[PDB]
């Protein structure tokens, strides 16, 4: 309700600046002063003939610098953050002269890189510091929650550079004004009712296993009240956005057939990032990206000379021939009806396998002759790893007796 | 309407640009639809050369396969060994998405 | 009228800008007409460069089975292996939905 | 179109291997039920039925 004459904005910030790392300091951790950043600016904060009454704070240096250093040191940049507030806070509630000055947080922000850019390690860096604000906001008095970027959680947000996306847009600025000034007039904190996507949590591990067949396979562990996710596979080098969806399952797979569609032939490589999706509002959370090569076993042999073999009684006999040194092959049968169906998947200690007639009519329901088209597949198999080495495939009929 | 006036002159000045020329008036590589042009060129010319060489090797090829009907017994060229077609068969899935 | 005639102005300055540029004013990817008839161009490039491969590869195959017709009892590459040639038919079906 | 033109040379690989091979085991893809879902589809994609 007052005049917009009436409210005065200033600049204090300053370029790449930390309370407890950065270029300029804001604040000294050997003894509680202010850094040479805030320093410079006390002289001109008292001499402005009115004393502040709102500090606004967006994003701390600190979670730039714990993208490169190692996660073990994050719990110990958190404790000198919370400490360095606290103390930078009850240095001007007395010397500036604003007896209840309150410090307003704006939600940390993430980093990308690219065009479709997967988001970088920041997302899991930026959480920590996002889930420490908030508690700084809602279990302490002094310290409250401005307001969060719109859309912090969608890369569109920041579209500042072609690549390695850091900054905002020009319209993320007003997007984001507004709702802190809100905040401000109406003194109501966000710290009381965080957005969807600030519960969403990216999952804890990310890999990728490539099968007997040259087809790799997505893996990450499941989180309780968690039903969908989120995924984004991409090209490897030119970076180019390759498919996108909603999984209801914590599993994906690459099929052979869209490899040879983005390249000209299978590939070891891969880049892959995925989150988990809120289906109920449609909320997107923090995403985990892989890159490099996918876990495989190439180190080992392909089994080699397939052959299936009818016998006069009516039972299959495969064979096959490799090295007996590492003599563990995984065998893997399927059916013709329909071609995913699995009849039997083991492990093997021997180069032949008999498939007796008397369960090959079990699995198809008949009565006399059992399977003549068998869809059969073997791989060598490393007990001490699991891994699967690509192996040889001989499907459908088997050589009459 | 004139200051409007100023950016389709300039636009079309690109277009004249364009050729003569491969980069436009700030230097950057022309990229637009004469760029994509000048690209299906490129693979047409390779076509053409590519198109001469195997209808040229169509009529050494021929004077072999009358030679092996007729002359069995002769040892085919490493060529068309069972090892080289090979990888011509793997390399002919992966190409059109076969596999 | 004028006031209509800046708009038509800024659109034409668009379909400019199509060439010798992939992206709009605002800095958006095209994607009208000009956009559609561009991957047309890139499908075609792709189409003739696999064109000159298949037919390149029928004289090779051409090679092995006037071999096989008169040496019978050799043994074939195995890429004409029955697995083999099970990915390729399976594809096939799902490519122009048979199944 | 580019597919089809080269699955010709596989196809056709094989088919000169039945006629001077005769015995060996045709592919499951060319089974007598995998062709019944190709001959329904096309009856139903051109109206014939």
């Amino acid at each position: 309700g007052l005049r917009p004459i009436q409210v005065m904005p200033v600049n204090v910030a300053a370029d790449s600046a930390g309370m407890t790392v950065g270029t300029h300091k804001w604040w000294n951790t050997s003894s509680n002063s202010p850094g040479d950043a805030l320093l410079a600016i006390n002289d001109m904060v008292k001499g402005l003939g009115v004393k502040p009454d709102y500090f606004i704070e967006a994003n701390p240096w600190e979670t730039m610098y714990m993208k490169d250093v190692n996660s073990s040191t994050w719990p110990a940049l958190m404790t000198a953050f919370e400490s360095s507030n606290k103390a930078m806070l009850a240095w001007m509630r007395t010397n500036w002269g604003n007896p209840n000055l309150e410090i307003w947080f704006q939600g940390a922000t993430t980093v990308w890189f690219g065009v479709a850019p997967p988001n970088d390690l920041n997302s899991e860096a930026t959480v920590t510091v996002r889930d420490k604000q908030i508690q700084m906001a809602t279990a302490n008095i002094g310290f409250k929650l401005g307001s969060f970027v719109p859309g912090s959680n969608l890369y569109t947000a920041y579209r500042n550079v072609e690549s390695s996306w850091i900054y905002y847009t020009v319209e993320a600025f007003h997007a984001t004004a507004i709702e802190l000034g809100e905040a401000l007039a109406l003194n109501i904190n966000r710290a009381t009712n965080p957005p969807d996507w600030s519960y969403l949590r990216p999952p804890a591990n990310l890999q990728g296993r490539k099968l007997a067949t040259r087809d790799i396979k997505m893996t990450w562990d499941n989180r309780a009240g968690i039903t969908h996710w989120k995924y984004a596979n991409r090209h490897v080098t030119t970076g180019a956005e390759i498919s996108s969806g909603i999984l209801t399952s914590p599993e994906y797979v690459f099929t052979l057939n869209d490899q040879q569609n983005a390249y000209n032939g299978d590939t070891l490589n891969m880049s892959f990032s995925v989150s988990e999706y809120a289906a109920d509002s449609g909320a997107v959370g923090a995403s985990s990206s892989f890159v490099g090569v996918v876990q495989n076993g190439s180190y080992m042999q392909t089994p080699t000379q397939l052959k299936a073999a009818k016998q006069l009684n009516g039972d299959i006999i495969f064979t096959w021939v490799g090295r007996p040194s590492w003599q563990h092959f995984w065998v893997v049968n399927t059916s013709v009806n329909d071609s995913k169906t699995v009849i039997f998947s083991k492990e093997w200690s021997s180069e032949s396998l008999t498939w007796t007639v008397a369960e090959q009519n079990e699995f198809y329901g008949l009565e006399e002759g059992g399977a003549t088209h068998v869809i059969f597949m073997v791989s060598e198999y490393d007990p001490s790893n699991g891994l699967v080495s690509i192996g040889a495939q001989v499907t459908g009929q088997a050589e009459q007796p | 309407l004139t200051t409007e006036q100023i950016n389709m002159t300039k636009e079309q000045k690109e277009a004249q640009r364009a050729q003569t020329s491969d980069t436009r008036t700030d230097g950057t590589r022309v990229a637009g639809s004469v760029g994509k042009q000048k690209e299906l060129y490129d693979q047409q010319i390779t076509s053409y050369k590519r198109d001469a060489e195997v209808k040229a090797a169509k009529l050494f090829t021929d004077a072999w396969v009358t030679q092996k009907t007729i002359d069995e017994g002769l040892s085919p060229p490493n060529g068309f060994t069972n090892s080289s077609l090979d990888s011509i068969l793997t390399a002919l899935k992966n190409n059109n998405a076969l596999g």
